[PDB]
């Protein structure tokens, strides 16, 4: 549900990742492609090479609805309803597909701040993409 | 189990590089930190009330090293992860009755855990390979359920 | 989130379950602890062979909880706060076996009420006990 | 995929008395009915807005049919079900890209019609040795994944 703890352990930690944001949203599709093939099924419309411009404009995409979420972290729900529709009500997204970016999300910013990424921001950042998962996977709950 | 020869050569240069002492408690003590109800398994490794607790407990990166030691024995017998496990298999499942699902949580942690201590070199072509093995090795274990 | 379809599919269905809840809820443990042996880990000091009258003495626990989230279901995070604790803190359990339960939840109203288990209603049960699932494992959340 | 001779002489029993036809449909309807994202990859069965469309619809019942008979194909075969599904597998799996969690799910609303069908007659004991056999035939079609 997010404790004060984690709410700030969440804002701090998305604090570090600044104007890397985009690029760290194109790094995890990119992860979660390979790591995950069942999941390129969605994104027929894409080229899913390296350098794809189009992985790397929907970075920015998934990257600032992370940051609207984190900007209104105790409102989730009706910040994110638009999204909610999308990815339950047209795209059919399986649940299952949820949990396998956001695992890809804490690799990335795993792999980008070794200072920040302690256990205690570690499950934090967890339970966050956790309910951010829930929110986008509502219009089925 | 596949592993291309490409993918082979990721996994075994990356697994000689690290610090096999203190990674096997990383993971094992992240595991018990972000996945608390874990903590039920290790209830007789002492005090985990907080993440500090749980990373300094002696009990913990003493067991991390032995996890991480079926993880280098699995990793030199890809080509047969089955039976490399049975024994383990039963320990975990007729015996904890650790539910499989768990078995993946700990590989993706571990996988966070080298990329936490590799950075840039982890890269996703990199990951994706430890997807597979730890994959793997998740089946491994799990087989005595069947 | 449960639609106001759903919520009326689910009192009636509980409601034609009656005084039967109890007995329909030491048949979905038992239901469990055959099919799911591994979640017989969490009740030691229970007796788990056919007529125990500790696992009969707690079907009525189980269900006489559902049936204060169906009398409530617009609240069912206060509601049924108290149970979350005893869940997620005191016994650890892992949040898997709450979607076992549930499936034994509805195979056992499905045994028990032909005319009433539509695929409607099933689609709706579901929601429902995820619902469920949710709040009671949100101190984990 | 053991089964005790026990176990084998409820499975076999109840399964003889199962309409094909209908519950195969009733399965496959209900997935799509319950589980809404499993609708993707029937998009050319075409109407299914609602659960009257999806369960008169004929193309359901249709395939439903053919689910059912691989379950029976398996159940006769229960020594060797990875071998029995090589082929689906293969389908499922590196070309139709379902996850396998959504395998568990078929098998377990199989499950809900077989107890909504024979009610009482579907005691615990045969539930759970119905568990065992649907876990068997996920795990099969899954294989292609290792
Ligand atoms: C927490 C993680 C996720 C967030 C925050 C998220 C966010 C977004 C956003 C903001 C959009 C585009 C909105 C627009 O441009 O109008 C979108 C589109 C999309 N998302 Fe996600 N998404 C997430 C997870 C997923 C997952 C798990 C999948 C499937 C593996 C998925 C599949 C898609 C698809 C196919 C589109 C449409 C892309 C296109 O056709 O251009 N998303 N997502
Ligand atoms: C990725 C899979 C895992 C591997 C590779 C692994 C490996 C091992 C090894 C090597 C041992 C010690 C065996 C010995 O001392 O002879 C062990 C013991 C044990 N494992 Fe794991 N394990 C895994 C996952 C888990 C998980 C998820 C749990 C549950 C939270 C768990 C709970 C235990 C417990 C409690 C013991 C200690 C038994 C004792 O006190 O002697 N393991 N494991
Ligand atoms: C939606 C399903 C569930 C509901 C509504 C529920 C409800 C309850 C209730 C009302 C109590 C007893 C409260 C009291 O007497 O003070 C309880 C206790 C307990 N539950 Fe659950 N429960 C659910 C799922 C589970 C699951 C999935 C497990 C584990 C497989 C579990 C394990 C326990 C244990 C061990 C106790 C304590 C029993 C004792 O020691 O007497 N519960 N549950
Ligand atoms: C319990 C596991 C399942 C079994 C036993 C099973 C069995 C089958 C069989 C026998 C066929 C037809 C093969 C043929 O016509 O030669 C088939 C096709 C197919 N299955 Fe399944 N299936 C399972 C689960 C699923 C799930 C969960 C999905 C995904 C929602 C799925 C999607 C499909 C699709 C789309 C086809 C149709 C391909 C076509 O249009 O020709 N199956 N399956």
């Amino acid at each position: 549900v997010l404790s004060p703890a984690d709410k700030t352990n969440v804002k701090a930690a998305w604090g570090k990742v600044g104007a890397h944001a985009g690029e760290y949203g194109a790094e995890a599709l990119e992860r979660m492609f390979l790591s995950f093939p069942t999941t390129k099924t969605y994104f027929p419309h894409f080229d899913l090479s390296h350098g794809s411009a189009q992985v790397k404009g929907h970075g920015k995409k998934v990257a600032d609805a992370l940051t609207n979420a984190v900007a209104h972290v105790d409102d989730m729900p009706n910040a994110l309803s638009a999204l909610s529709d999308l990815h339950a009500h047209k795209l059919r997204v399986d649940p299952v597909n949820f949990k396998l970016l956001s695992h890809c999300l804490l690799v990335t910013l795993a792999a980008h701040l070794p200072a920040e990424f302690t256990p205690a921001v570690h499950a934090s950042l967890d339970k966050f993409l956790a309910s951010v998962s829930t929110v986008l996977t509502s219009k089925y709950r | 189990v596949h592993l291309t020869p490409e993918e082979k050569s990721a996994v075994t240069a990356l697994w000689g590089k690290v610090n096999v002492d203190e990674v096997g408690g990383e993971a094992l003590g992240r595991l018990l930190v972000v996945y608390p109800w874990t903590q039920r398994f290790f209830e007789s490794f002492g005090d985990l009330s907080t993440p500090d607790a749980v990373m300094g407990n002696p009990k913990v990166k003493a067991h991390g090293k032995k996890v991480l030691g079926a993880f280098s024995d699995g990793l030199a017998h890809l080509d047969n992860l089955k039976g490399t496990f049975a024994t383990l298999s039963e320990l975990h499942c007729d015996k904890l009755h650790v539910d499989p699902e768990n078995f993946r949580l700990l590989g993706n942690v571990l996988v966070c855990v080298l990329a936490h201590h590799f950075g840039k070199e982890f890269t996703p072509p990199v990951q994706a390979a430890y997807q597979k093995v730890v994959a793997g090795v998740a089946n491994a274990l799990a087989h005595k359920y069947h």
